[PDB]
Formats: structure tokens, C-alpha cells, sequence
């Protein structure tokens, strides 16, 4: 299967500036790559997919970028309510879907 | 019908999208692209290379007391420029028209292809695609994708998933 | 349960063609038969370079005007370049007889050299060919004259009867170019060749004029109160021509043997001539392609694609361009 | 709106035998493919199985493979998923997800629901 | 295939006929009609619109000493007048032959589309009709109409009486 | 008793269509790519209304012919209608040299003014332009000449040399017209000139030609034994033209300031002219239309569609009309 | 889908080959090909006579002083040259690959006609062609070739022989 | 196992057609649009023979060169047939002036009837007219003339003043020739006109010109210092011409009644011309085809394919051949 490793394995950051999330993939997935979020408590959210195409009901800060081998996420403000453990999500090469190790995203 | 192209098939213009216990993703027919490549590069080299031009200078002098021929010239530049813009338009849009439909017929016919091998082993789910009721592994899936499916050798186990 | 499925390749190409059921159609791969790139310069038709003249244009070159003895004469050229701002060419005014006739034979010549037709010191031991300039052809602040042309005045009092012939032999076409002055007053008659009434007659085998000139006053160009009215004829090898005038003969010294081509023209542009080939011509700057139109100009010399109106012409060679 | 509410959850020995089930509504259950995902303690999100829009080909995960057999009723619109066999590593908290294409473009995850938590314990 | 068109249509150029236990009558398809108007007016705009001409007078005038200029002037007029009728009449034949088969390719369409939907829970009667094996209803009807035909609730009808 | 059945339109309109591979099948609906219809009206072009010179022709009311002039002078004229009995220009027998390219010429101006290029009264006051009437141009059965032009005889025993210029200095191109007189016997060049050998000589800064009058028996038209050659030529601003004769000259008196426009030209037609609009016209009548084909007249003027033979030119945009 | 053509068969464009106990050989369909050449026919007569040339003489002639009108007519010759040359040799191709596709489309409708009359009572067993589940002598096969193979009269035979 | 195989016709067939997607595409039927064969001859066009003119020009033949007596006339012809070898024609030097509208003019007839217009015994009693003869053209070794053309000499030792009048009232187009010779020497021109300055005049009511000869040595072809320049015109019904002149003019003595038909031209070949019908003509032979194109050659008269660089417009009409 095409694992999925997520670095770093933490981000501390403050609200109000950029954050950058990466996943690197052992296979190249095309363009066939998403993210998600994760809040202590609640449902996932799918934010993007396809790796630069934006949910309905997403927020316009969150923006991902790549093209087979290394993916990454920006987040253009980090409002109080975008922390939470972050995801990666793979569909090229599934009989396994593949999630990432995750990347907690915490207030510093 | 089919409603999107793939973003993710880069060997070839036609292909397959496989998915099965042990792999997914997807595999180009070569010889079904080859062709198509072939036949409209031979489209595009037919449209270009009929036209030979010899040597030729468009532009004629004439003095003030010429004005009647230097009006005729005129006309004829006029009238052979009218008439290589509306040719030269038309033959791109009825061409674009032709090579549209040659896609898409490629697109049928390989469709046709794979449905008129997989008969009653397989079932049409819409998209193009068929939901097997066996078990086809890749070197069964390879040998769809080229034409050599051994119908009888699944065809029992077809005919016991399906009631 | 496996899944077969059947579709078809896509691009981030953003290529739009034009399709008669449907416009502005994204597709996956497109070829453009349009032509829209030139490379700006002059370039050389067949691996002969063109004919640049700068300020002079045809006549001036071809008459000998005191602007253009800077000028090179090529052995042989494919077309011929003349500025739009060219204005040195028939200093003295008047009428050259079938200009755009010569122009068109003058566009491309494969041999061309220059001899003296009729030698300036061993043809005319008879006449003045030495007071014949004007001040409407200057040369450095001073008078002078066309350096193809002689303009014979009487030798002291007299101006006798006339005759000179060449006699071609050389196996190519030799062009002869003369002028036949018409002073304003018979006061410049009498002080030119002092006989009232004179004529000029230049024969050949196929050219046979007898030219008279014309006594009248005419508005003053460039100082210069009479016309003069130049003339040419090719003359076949194995053929003579022959000048017989009591007075008003401008006659040529040197010609020029060409054994001419077909299919050329004249650019008026201000594109600068560079060391490059190309088999197709433009004002704007030569065009390199093999696609079969173009929209740069419609005035093309060579082996050129046709013009058309077309601002977008792409032939579609992929499928649609659908992701999703 | 899309609302997923997942039941079945609960304390289970090991070797036993468990059953969920996630109500759809608000939505045709039957031209959407329907997913299980799973996240253990400690863990990250882990994919469980998934199921088409008719129910017919059926996929699960390389660890829960054989233990596990996913079913739907489209007529009660009504996802289910049956174990046989539980580990100790199976205890995590299940959601159940609709996918938001078709086997053409099977993947990622449009809509979610609640979730239940299932304890395997002795 | 179809024998012949229906005259009950007014609204659409293709669609449907139900015949059910609460009535019957004509139903328009307005999707592949729309498509089809816009289509066919683009074609006919397209043929239209490619005529760029420019401001000309064709008329030239001589006297009798220039019957050569004359007859190059009648020769230039002559080849424009055939050149234009021969592309003219030919663009006119094979573009009507195109819209011919256009409109056959989406009777075909539709066809296929309700074919693909329906599968086995009805029979292929011929002359563009399906009996269904179950009783489909009017809201059965405009299910397949629009595209959101539920095989599976009505295939053991259509499975019980069949045979 | 349930079945759903597809199928097509059907209509009851009978329109046919040729295909490639069948001819004469019918269809619902069509679009004619031919236009068969003109208003059978002679419109204007860009929004100009045509000169309509009548029963005249261009060269009788371009010299003054005294049958032309109860025509309207405008301004400007998007072309030139022109009748089939159109038979009142120089009627005084000759010559009208380049008379096709002054047609050519005068099809289309943007501002045109009849000016008094020589006053009749006040420029000649050594010759009589009085007694130059014939009976080739009557006017109301009297002895007349043109109106445009005048001929000039001796005043009374004796005719001085003219001498006589115009210079251009308003912006716009003269076309300054004059003719040359050719008696048939030299009794007339004694009785009109006094003088029995004259000539005609006229200059420019790019026009010079000297005229040798002929005098000979001619065979008769319109009770005239002999001839005049008519000339014309465009003065460009700041350019000015010198008249000298010693007889035999047929001065202007009225010229025309005028600007060319590049495109028109001349309509053979009886048609009548209306208060109209098109951006296309035939002698046949007026094309105003959008389609991309016509078979009305090859011979048309402005934004005109491409003429064809045919008759039926129909796109077929329904379907197979089959109503069973 | 149909590897070639068939020399055996010579009185006709598209056809048939039945097989059975009373022997086998070819049977040419003559409805669909005297249509083919009725259609063909008026194609070639329709790009042969849409072509109506007036009486006009090319040639001109010009002398030494002339060069400029000859070159112009030159110049009107070459034009005409080079559009009658891409117009007929892009005619051309345009007409063999309608042609060629038309062919292709004919006896693509002649299998659906087959498969369309024959329902499930016949064998699809590849080569573009049909295997009969029951007995088919020469009255069935012409009645296949007729249009008018009434279904249920063999559906019963053709059930017990396929399983 | 009963079986039905559907398939399709293939042949024995090698013809080959190109179709845009692939070449050389064997076809089973295929029609040929290009028309790639000639008879060789040069066939009657609408059952009209040509007018064959053999070795001889067109000017040698209106004019009545002496080696153009054996060609034999006809009352109409279809177009002229010149041969590539053909140098008789203007046998004495000089310009005909406008040859190629005459050969335009004479291309096509209805009618032609040449006819005595002068006759030679009785309208010059006053001038002689057998003296008239010259090297330049013999006829069978001795000095001979042309056939319609008289050159009037004086007559012992007097040329009075000539005046000649044809009224052309015969219902048809009278086309005239007359010729006007200049001499070497001033000797010649006493010696043929007894007169030093003399004036030719030929006027109509449409044609008027006043001609002077130019009297001065010319270079020697066909031992000839003199040259003669012929003029000709088309006379009207109901109209005159005046032939006047004091000496120098050649005048007519077989004029030609016509009656045009527009629309052809002159063919310059070496095929010879057999007995045939035929509605295309080309200088390779003639055309029998309804083929809309042909590749033979550019220069046709007549309804005729289009000219074509193609070497093979083949037309798919059968399938595609495959034989297996
Ligand atoms: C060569 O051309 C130049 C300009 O192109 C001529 O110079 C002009 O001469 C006229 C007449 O004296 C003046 O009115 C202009 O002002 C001059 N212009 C410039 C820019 O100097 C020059 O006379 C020409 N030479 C010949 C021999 O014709
Ligand atoms: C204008 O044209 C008319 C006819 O087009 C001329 O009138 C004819 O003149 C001739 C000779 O004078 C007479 O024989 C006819 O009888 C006249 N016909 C008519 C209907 O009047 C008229 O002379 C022309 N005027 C000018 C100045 O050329
Ligand atoms: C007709 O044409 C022939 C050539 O085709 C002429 O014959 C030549 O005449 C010149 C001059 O008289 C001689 O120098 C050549 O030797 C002749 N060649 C031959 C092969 O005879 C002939 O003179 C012409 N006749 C006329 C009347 O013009
Ligand atoms: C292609 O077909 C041939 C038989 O024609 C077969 O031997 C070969 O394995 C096929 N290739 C693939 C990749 O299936
Ligand atoms: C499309 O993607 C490729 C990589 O897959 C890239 O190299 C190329 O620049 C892209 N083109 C555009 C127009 O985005
Ligand atoms: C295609 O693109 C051009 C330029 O963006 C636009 O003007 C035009 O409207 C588009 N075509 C259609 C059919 O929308
Ligand atoms: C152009 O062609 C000539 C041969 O005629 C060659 O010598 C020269 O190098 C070429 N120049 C360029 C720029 O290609
Ligand atoms: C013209 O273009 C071709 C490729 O299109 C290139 O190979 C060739 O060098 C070009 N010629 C010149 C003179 O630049
Ligand atoms: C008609 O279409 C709409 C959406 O396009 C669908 O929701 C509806 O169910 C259809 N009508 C029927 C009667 O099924
Ligand atoms: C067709 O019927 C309409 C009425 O619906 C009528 O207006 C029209 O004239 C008819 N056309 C023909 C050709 O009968
Ligand atoms: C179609 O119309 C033409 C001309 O009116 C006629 O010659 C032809 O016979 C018609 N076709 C039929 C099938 O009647
Ligand atoms: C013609 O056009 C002009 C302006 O272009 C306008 O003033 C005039 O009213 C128009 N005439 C008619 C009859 O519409
Ligand atoms: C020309 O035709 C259009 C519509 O075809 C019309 O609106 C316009 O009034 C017409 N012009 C005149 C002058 O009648
Ligand atoms: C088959 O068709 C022919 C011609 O229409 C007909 O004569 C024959 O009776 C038909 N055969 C049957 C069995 O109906
Ligand atoms: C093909 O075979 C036939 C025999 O039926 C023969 O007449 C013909 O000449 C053959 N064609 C070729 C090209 O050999
Ligand atoms: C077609 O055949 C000719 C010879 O018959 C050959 O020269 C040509 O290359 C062939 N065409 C192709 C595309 O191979
Ligand atoms: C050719 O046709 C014409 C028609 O006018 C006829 O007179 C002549 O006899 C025909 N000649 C031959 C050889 O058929
Ligand atoms: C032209 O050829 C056809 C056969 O192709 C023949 O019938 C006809 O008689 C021929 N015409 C002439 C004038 O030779």
C-alpha cells in the first residue's frame, strides 16, 4: 500500500499566522490526495480533495499543493478554532485506504 | 455517459482504471492510443502538406494612371483572401467536429470491446465500468485489457454470484 | 468484486478550440495552423541576398544619382528594399517613362554587372561632356549630375549631328537608359546646343522613337524650370542600338548586362536586412513555418502560406479536456 | 441536509460477536457508495471497509480481513457492518461516511456522522 | 429502428410516450432538445458568421482597346463565381448530411440512456418502446424521465413476471 | 398495460433539403443560406446618397454638357448611377483620354465644390470666349458649349499667346479637365485662331505634355468635321499648372476640389433611387440581407455576399420529417 | 469485430452466411445494398456535377511592355491553381473517410437489425455474428433475412436447448 | 449448431484511395475525379474547325504575307492555332501597333468575309502602285509585297495629295489594316514621295490620328534601314474611313468583314489538328470528360475541368478491401 508519512510529527504555533503541513507519500499519487481535520470530540471534515479543490462549506484559508510524491497544506490564518490533529488521505492505489499518522496542530 | 477524463492516466490517450483485491489505479491501451495518435497526426500532416505554393510575389506597382488594374488587383487579393479565411475557418471547425467524434467513438468502441468480451461475467454499472461477479486478479484484468478472457473458466462462478 | 473501467486521458492544458456544434472547447492537445510570428528581418530569398538601396529608391539607383554612389552593386539579388522615407531618385524632374515596368524586371536578376557602355573620354571628341550638371543634382554642396548619364552641351558654338552604336555581344541582355532634356526658353536652347529646333531619335531592332523636345515654361521644381524625360530599352544580344540627335541626348555611359529572373518584387519597409535564409518574405520581417496560413501581411514574396483575416486558427488533436 | 446517527456500540468480550448499523437520511441512500472508518486509541484514522450504492463488491482492511462483513438495506436506508472473532487491537470509536462518487471515483469522505465506541474488554 | 416521427410533440424536437393506467400522451425530453437547438443554431451561426467580407465593387469598366484586361477581369470573376457555388453547394449537402446523422446519433442517445437505465425490468418490443415487466406507475415514468429509475425496488416484479 | 416508448418530432412543413447521399428529402425546419430577395431600389451606401446623373453620363456632366444641367450637385456621393439610355456626354465629337479611369476615380468623394477655377470676365481680356459656340451642343435651339469648359477664339484680327496658371492652395486635389481643338480645315484655323500653326502645351509638377493640333477632313458626327481630345489631370496641394498655348486651347473655368475614397464604383441600371439605407447594392435593386450567399447580380457594390449560381441554397436544421 | 470481407460473396456490398443440415454459402442483404449504391451513386454524381464551368479561355498574352498585367494574371492563375488543388485533394480525403464510415455504419446497422430480431434466442459467439440455440433451416434463416423472425415461436425451443 | 454470419463484399482488387486518417486504403470500388488522358489532337470546339495557321503568324496571315498565300481561309473558326516554330509573320521590320488586342479581337468568328475594300486598278490612277515591292519578304525569289497592304510610290516624277473613303454600309464590323512607312534617309523620302515633310492621316468617327514618319537610320534587319509601322482599327456599321495622306502611308486593299463571337483564344502548339468535336481544348490535345478536374494542362479553352497538381484524385466508392 502507499503509505502516507506525516512530518512533523507536531506543529506548536500561535493563531494568526501561517501554517504549512506536509505528507509525503511512497508512491506517486497523482493529483489523488485530501485532507482532513479532527476536533477532540467531533466528526472528521473534508476540507480539500484532490489536492487543490475546496469543500462546499470550507473556509477559503485552508489550501494544499503537490503532485506525487510530497503534498502539503497551508493554512493562510490560523483562527481559534483550526487546531486540532490533521490528516492525509490517499485514493490512487486503494484496496487499503491509507491514512497518515497525523499532525497535531496545538496552541503554543 | 462517461463523465469526466482522468487527470491521473498519463501513458496513453485510452485506458482502464483496474481495481481489484490486490491493486487499483490505472493502465493505458497502448495500441488503441498508438492508432488514434497515428491516424490524427497523418490528419494533422494531410491538412498541412496539400497545400504546396509556388514562388510567387503578391504585390503589384502601379502609377496614378493604373487605377482601374490597381483596383483589380485589389479585388483579386481581396477575393482570394475571402475565400482562404472562410475555407481555412471551416475546415478547422469540421475538422475539430471530426476528430471530436473520432474520440469519442474510440472511447465507444473500446467500450464495446471489453463489454461484448466480459458477457454475462461482469455487470454494467454505468461510467464505463463493470463490476465483476468472480474474482479477477491482475493477470485475469490484464488479459481483459487486450482480448484474451477466458470466458467458461469463470463463467460458473459468475453465474453463482449473481443469484 | 472487481471493477474494470473505461475512460479516457486529461490534461491541465487550457488550450480552447472552436468546434462547429459548440464553442470554446478545453482540450487535452491542440496544433495551431496559424502563422503569427515573424523574426524581424530582412532576410535572403533562395540563399541570394536582396538588393538594400536606403534613401535612393529604383530610379536613383538606376540613373546614377549623387546620393547613392554609396551603394553596392551586387552581382546578383532576389528582391529589392526601399525605404518609405526614400525620396533620391530623379534629381532633375520629369517623366520616367514605364517606371514600374523597369521595376518589375529590375526584381530579381542572377548576373548582374555594370561596364561602360560609351566611354566618357574616347566616344565624344566632338562634344561637351564636361559642363553638362545642375544644381538640381548636388554632390557634396556642389553641382554634378547622374553618374549613369551624360548630358552633352555643344563644344564651344556647335552642336553637329550625332551617331553612336554599341554593338552587343556579350550573350546577355543589356539595359540602356537615356534622357531627353526639354529646356523652358529658347534661350537655354541656344545656350545648350544653339539650334532652335532639334530631335532625338534612338533605334534598335525593336525600339524605334523619334523623340522631339518641348520649348515651354513649367512650375519650378527644385529650382528647375524644364522637365527631362528618361527612357530605357533592353537590348538582345547580337543587336545594336543607335543614337542619332541634333541636340537635347542625354546619353548613357554606363549600362548594364543582367540576365534576369522571374517572380520577385519590391518591399517598402523599414525592417533592417540581417544574415539569415528564409524561403518566404514580409515587409513586417520574414516568416520560418509550415503551416499553411498565415495573418502577418498579405503582400509575400516566396514560397509563402496563404494569407487569411484569422486571428485564432487551432486544429484539435486530443480529446476533450474534462477533470472532474 | 445529510445526517448520519451510528448505533450499535458498546462493551463486547473478545471472540464474540458485535453488530452496528449508521441510519442515513436527507439523502437517496442508494446512488451513494457508504464507507466505515475507524480511529483506535493512540492510533491515527484507520479505513475499515467499504460497500457500493447496490451492494454488491465489498473490500475490507488487511487486519480486519475475514472477521469482518459489511451489509447494506437501501430499502430501510440502513448501513451495517457484522464482526466475528474481535481482537483487543479491534476496541476504537467507528464512523460511518459516504462517499460522495461512484467506482469511477471512489475515495475521499463529503459527509460524516456521530460515531460509537466499541470497548473490547474482558 | 424508429419508423416515424410523432406529431403529438410540439414542445420538443425528442422525447417520450407513456402509456400507463391513468392515461397517456407526449412527453417532451427538454435536456437533449435544448442541447440539440443549441447546437444546430451555433452550427448555423457558424456557417453564417464565417463570411468576412470587406467593402468591394466587382464591376470594373474598359474601353475597346482593353479587351485583354477585360477578359483577365471576366476570367477572375468567372473562377470566384465557381470556386464559391462548388463550396457552397458542397458545404450545404455534407453539412445537412451531418445534421442528419446528428439527430440520428441523438435519437440513438436517448435510446441507449433509457436502455442502460432500465436493464433487464423491461422488454425490447422494438420501434424505440420498452414494456415494463413491472407496473410502472406515472411517477415510475418521470423516474426513468429524468434519470433516477430504481432498479432494484421493482426487479422482483419485473423478475416474478417475466416468466 | 404499462410502456414507455421514445421517438422524434414530426410536423406537418414540407420543406426539402439536398443531402450527399440523398437528394430531396424533407425535413421540419431549415434556414436558407441563399438570398433571392432585394428591394429592387437603388439605397445608399453608408448612409451617402448616390450621384444619379439622369439621362447624362459622368463624362457630359463632368464637362458641363448643357443636357446635364438640371441635375443636383452634392457634396458627396457613395457611387454612381448610371442609365442604359445614357447617351448625352461630349457632344462635341473626340476623344476622352483615360475617360474609364476618371470614372473610376469620381465613383465615390467625400467633399466636392464646383469652384471657378478661371473667372470668365476678369482672366481673359486678350481673346473672345463669347463666339465659342457650336451647333453640336444646342441649348433650347441655340447655339451653346459647355459649361465647365470654354472655348477661346481670336479677338478680332488677332489671338495673343495664352499664358495663364492656377495654384492649389485649399487642402484638396483639383481635377482641372480641358481639351484640345482640332479643326477639320485650316479656313477654320484661320477664321477661329488667325494663326495657322499652333500648339497646346500644359504643366505640373508631375504632368507635362505638349499638343500638336491635327488638321484634317474628318468623317462627320453631329455636324462636326472634326475633333477635340479631351484631357484631365489631379492637382495636388500646393502644386499649381500652367496653361500655354498659342491656340487651339480649350481653357477651364470650372474645377472641383475633391477627395477620393477607395472602393466604389459605377451601377448600369434603370432602377430608381429612394430615401434608403443598405450596406449592399446591385443594379438589380439592393441586397439587404446578412446571409452568406446570393444569386441576384455578380456585379454588386459594398458589404455584399459572394455571388453563386444556384437557387436553392437550404441548411436543414430539424429532423427527418417522417409523420406516419 | 469482423476480421475481413468475404470473397465468396459477389452480388452484393453487405450480406449474410448461413449454416445449418441442408448445406451453407453466402446470401447478399439487397435492400441495404442497392441503398449503399443509390446513396454512393448520388454521392459521386453530386461532387462530379455541382461543378459547372462557363466557356472560358485561360490563356492571355502579353508583350515585353506588359510584364505587370502578365505577372498579375500569372499571379490570378496560381491562386486558382493552389485553391482547386487543396479544395479537390482535401474533397477527396473528406469523401473516402465518410465513405469508408458510412460502409462501417451500414453493416454496423445490419448486426443491430439481426440482434435487435433475434433477441436471446441466438448465440453471440463472436466474428460480428450470432450462433442459433435452436434448429434454423433455410425457411428460418430467410425469415431472419426477411425482418419478420417472430420470437416466441422458438423461444420455447431455444430455452431447452441452452441449459 | 446452426449458423447465420454476417459480413461483407471484398475483392481481388489492388486500387487504392487517401483518406485523411490513413493512406493507401484498398478499396474494392473506387471512381477516378481526374482526368489524366488526351487524344493528342487539336479538335473542333462546339463542331467549329480552328483557324490553323501553319507557319505563319497572325500579322503575316491579316496582313497577307507572301508565305501565307497556301493557308487556306474559312468563313469562321473556333480559335487560332499558332506553331511554336512559326517565324513568318510582319515581314518587313517594324511595330505593329496593338497585336495583342488584334489577337484578342480575331480569336473567335461567325462571320468572315475578306473583301476588296480598295480595288487596285481604279482608285489610284494619280500615284503608282505596282512599284511598291521589297526584299525584305520575297515571293518564289522575287521582290514582292503584302497581299492586302499597297505601298504607293509617285508616280514618275509626281505624288499629289491622296483622299480615300469606304463607307462601310454592308451590315457587318469592317476590320482595316494600312500601313505607314518610315524611311532610312531623307533620299529614300524623295525618292519614294517626292515630297520632304509629309503627314499620313486615317480618320473615322471614333478613330482619328495624324501620323508623321521618322525619318532617320535604324539597325539593319532583313537588309532593311526603313521600318513600317501598321495600324489597325474596327469600323461600324453606317460608318467612313478617310485615308488622307501627302505620302509615307501603305494602304489597304483587303479589308475583312466580321462578326465577332467573345470568348476564345490562341493556342501555340505543335499537335496537329484532326477532324473531331470537342468542348475542352488544350495546346496537348483535347479534353473528353465529365470529370471535374484535370491535370493535363493549365492553359484550356472551352468547358473544362479544373487544373489540378494532383497526380491521383481517386474516390472511394466500394468498401474496405480486406481479403481473408
Ligand atoms: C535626396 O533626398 C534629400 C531628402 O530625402 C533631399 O534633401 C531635400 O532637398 C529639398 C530641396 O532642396 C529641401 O527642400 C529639403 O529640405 C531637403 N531635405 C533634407 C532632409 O535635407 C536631397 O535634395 C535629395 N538629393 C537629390 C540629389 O535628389
Ligand atoms: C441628348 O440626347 C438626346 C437623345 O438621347 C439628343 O436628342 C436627339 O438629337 C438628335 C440629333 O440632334 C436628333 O436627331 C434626335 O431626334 C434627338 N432625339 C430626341 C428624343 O430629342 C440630344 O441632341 C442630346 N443633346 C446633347 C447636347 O448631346
Ligand atoms: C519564313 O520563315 C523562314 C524561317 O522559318 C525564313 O527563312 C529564313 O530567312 C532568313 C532571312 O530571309 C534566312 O537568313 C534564313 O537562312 C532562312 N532560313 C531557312 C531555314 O530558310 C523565311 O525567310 C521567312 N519568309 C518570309 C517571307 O518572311
Ligand atoms: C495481447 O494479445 C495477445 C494475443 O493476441 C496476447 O498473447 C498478449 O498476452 C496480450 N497482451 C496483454 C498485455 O494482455
Ligand atoms: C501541468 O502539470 C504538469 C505536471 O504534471 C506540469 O509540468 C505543467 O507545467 C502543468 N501545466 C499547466 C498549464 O499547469
Ligand atoms: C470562449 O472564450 C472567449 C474569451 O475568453 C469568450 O469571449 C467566449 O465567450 C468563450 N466562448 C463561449 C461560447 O463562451
Ligand atoms: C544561407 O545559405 C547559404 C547557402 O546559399 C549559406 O552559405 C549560409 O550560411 C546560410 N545562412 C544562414 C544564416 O543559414
Ligand atoms: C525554421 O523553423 C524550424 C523549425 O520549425 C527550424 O528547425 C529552422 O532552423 C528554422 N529556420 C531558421 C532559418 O531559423
Ligand atoms: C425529476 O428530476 C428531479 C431532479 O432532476 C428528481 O428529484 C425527481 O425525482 C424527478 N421526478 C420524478 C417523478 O422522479
Ligand atoms: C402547418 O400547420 C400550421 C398550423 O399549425 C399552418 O399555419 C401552416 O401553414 C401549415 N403548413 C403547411 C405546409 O401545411
Ligand atoms: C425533388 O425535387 C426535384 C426538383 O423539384 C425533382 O426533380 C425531384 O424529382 C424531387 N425528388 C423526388 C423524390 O420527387
Ligand atoms: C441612414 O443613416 C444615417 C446615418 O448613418 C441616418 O441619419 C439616416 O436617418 C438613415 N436613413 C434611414 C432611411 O434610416
Ligand atoms: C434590412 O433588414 C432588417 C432585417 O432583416 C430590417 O430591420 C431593416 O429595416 C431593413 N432595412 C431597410 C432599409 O428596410
Ligand atoms: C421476404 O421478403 C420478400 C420481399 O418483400 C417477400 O416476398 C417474402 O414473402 C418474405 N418472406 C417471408 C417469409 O415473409
Ligand atoms: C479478379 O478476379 C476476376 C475473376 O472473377 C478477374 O476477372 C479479374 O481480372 C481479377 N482482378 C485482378 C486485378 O486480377
Ligand atoms: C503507398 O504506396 C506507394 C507505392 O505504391 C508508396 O510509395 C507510399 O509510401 C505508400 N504510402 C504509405 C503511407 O506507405
Ligand atoms: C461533331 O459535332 C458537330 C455538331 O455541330 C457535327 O456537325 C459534326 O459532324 C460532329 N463530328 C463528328 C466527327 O462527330
Ligand atoms: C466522350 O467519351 C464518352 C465515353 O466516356 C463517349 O460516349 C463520347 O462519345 C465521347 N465524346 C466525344 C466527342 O468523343
Amino acid at each position: 500500500e502507499i503509505v502516507l508519512t506525516q512530518s512533523p510529527g507536531t506543529l506548536s504555533l500561535s493563531p494568526g499566522e501561517r501554517a504549512t503541513l506536509s505528507c509525503r507519500a511512497s508512491e506517486s499519487v497523482s493529483t489523488y490526495l485530501a485532507w482532513y481535520q479532527k476536533k477532540p470530540g467531533q466528526a472528521p471534515r473534508l476540507l480539500i480533495y484532490d489536492a487543490s479543490h475546496r469543500a462546499t462549506g470550507i473556509p477559503a484559508r485552508f489550501s494544499g499543493s503537490g503532485s506525487g510524491t510530497d503534498f502539503t497544506l497551508t493554512i493562510s490564518s490560523l483562527e481559534s478554532e483550526d487546531f486540532g490533529v490533521y490528516y492525509c488521505q490517499q485514493r490512487s492505489n486503494w484496496p487499503p485506504i491509507t491514512f497518515g499518522q497525523g499532525t497535531r496542530l496545538e496552541i503554543k | 455517459f462517461i463523465e469526466g477524463g482522468w487527470t491521473g492516466m498519463v501513458d496513453g490517450w485510452y485506458g482502464y482504471h483496474h481495481q481489484n483485491e490486490q491493486g487499483s489505479g490505472y493502465a493505458a491501451d497502448l495500441k488503441s492510443t498508438q492508432n488514434a495518435i497515428d491516424k490524427i497526426t497523418n490528419k494533422v500532416n494531410s491538412v498541412i502538406e496539400k497545400m504546396n505554393t509556388q514562388f510567387t510575389a503578391v504585390g503589384k506597382e502601379f502609377n496614378h494612371l493604373e487605377k482601374r488594374i490597381e483596383n483589380l488587383n485589389k479585388k483579386v487579393d481581396d477575393g482570394f483572401l475571402d475565400i482562404w479565411t472562410y475555407n481555412a475557418e471551416l475546415l478547422v471547425l469540421l475538422e475539430n467536429e471530426r476528430t471530436l467524434d473520432y474520440h469519442d467513438s474510440n472511447v465507444k468502441n473500446l467500450y464495446e470491446k471489453v463489454r461484448s468480451q466480459l458477457k454475462n461475467n461482469a455487470k454494467e454499472i454505468g461510467n464505463g465500468c463493470f463490476e465483476f461477479y468472480h474474482k479477477c486478479d491482475n493477470t485475469c484484468m490484464e488479459s481483459v485489457k487486450n482480448g484474451t478472457y477466458d470466458y467458461p473458466k469463470y463463467s460458473e462462478e459468475a453465474k453463482l454470484n449473481r443469484e | 468484486g472487481d471493477t474494470l473501467c473505461i475512460g479516457y486521458h486529461a490534461n491541465n492544458s487550457t488550450d480552447t478550440v472552436d468546434t462547429v456544434l459548440e464553442k470554446n472547447v478545453t482540450v487535452t492537445h491542440s496544433v495551431n495552423l496559424l502563422e503569427d510570428k515573424h523574426n524581424g528581418k530582412l532576410c535572403k530569398l533562395r540563399g541570394v541576398a536582396p538588393l538594400h538601396l536606403g534613401k535612393c529608391n529604383i530610379a536613383g539607383w538606376i540613373l546614377g544619382n549623387p546620393e547613392c554612389e554609396s551603394l553596392s552593386t551586387a552581382s546578383s539579388w532576389s528582391y529589392i528594399v526601399e525605404t518609405p522615407s526614400s525620396d533620391n531618385g530623379t534629381c532633375y524632374p520629369g517623366d520616367f517613362i514605364d517606371y514600374e515596368e523597369l521595376r518589375e524586371q529590375l526584381s530579381s536578376v542572377s548576373s548582374f554587372e555594370r561596364f561602360e557602355i560609351f566611354p566618357k573620354t574616347s566616344s565624344w571628341p566632338n562634344h561637351d561632356s564636361n559642363k553638362g550638371v545642375t544644381a538640381a543634382c548636388p554632390h557634396a554642396g556642389a553641382k554634378s549630375f547622374y553618374k549613369n548619364l551624360i548630358w552633352l552641351v555643344k563644344k564651344g558654338n556647335s552642336y553637329p549631328k550625332l551617331s553612336k552604336s554599341y554593338i552587343n555581344d556579350k550573350g546577355k541582355e543589356v539595359l540602356v537608359l537615356w534622357g531627353i532634356h526639354h529646356p523652358s526658353t529658347s534661350a537655354d536652347q541656344q545656350s545648350l546646343y544653339q539650334n532652335a529646333d532639334t530631335y532625338v531619335f534612338v533605334g534598335s531592332s525593336r525600339y524605334s522613337k523619334k523623340f522631339k523636345p518641348e520649348i515651354a515654361i513649367r512650375p519650378k521644381v527644385r529650382d528647375q524650370e524644364g522637365r527631362m524625360n528618361y527612357y530605357w530599352t533592353l537590348v538582345e544580344p547580337g543587336d545594336k542600338i543607335t543614337f542619332e540627335a541634333t541636340g537635347n541626348l542625354v546619353v548613357p555611359r554606363y549600362a548594364f548586362a543582367m540576365e534576369r529572373n522571374a517572380g520577385s518584387g519590391i518591399i517598402i519597409s523599414d525592417t533592417p536586412v540581417h544574415d539569415c535564409n528564409t524561403t518566404c518574405q514580409t515587409p513586417k520581417g520574414a516568416i520560418n513555418t509550415s503551416l499553411p496560413f498565415q495573418n502577418i501581411h498579405p503582400i509575400t514574396i516566396g514560397k509563402c502560406p496563404k494569407y487569411v483575416k484569422s486571428t485564432k486558427l487551432r486544429l484539435a488533436t486530443g480529446l476533450r479536456n474534462i477533470p472532474s | 441536509q445529510v445526517q448520519l446517527v451510528e448505533s450499535g456500540g458498546g462493551v463486547v468480550q473478545p471472540g464474540r460477536s458485535l453488530r452496528l448499523s449508521c441510519a442515513a437520511s436527507g439523502f437517496t441512500f442508494r446512488i451513494y457508495a457508504m464507507h466505515w472508518v475507524r480511529q483506535a486509541p493512540g492510533k491515527g484514522l484507520e479505513w475499515v471497509a467499504v460497500i457500493s450504492n447496490e451492494g454488491t463488491n465489498k473490500y475490507y482492511a488487511d487486519s480486519v480481513k475475514g472477521r469482518f462483513t459489511i451489509s447494506r438495506d437501501n430499502s430501510k436506508n440502513t448501513l451495517y457492518l457484522q464482526m466475528n472473532s474481535l481482537r483487543p487491537e479491534d476496541a476504537a470509536v467507528y464512523y460511518c461516511a459516504r462517499d460522495p462518487s461512484n467506482p469511477p471515483h471512489w475515495g475521499n469522505f463529503d459527509s460524516w456522522g456521530q460515531g460509537t465506541l466499541v470497548t473490547v474488554s474482558s
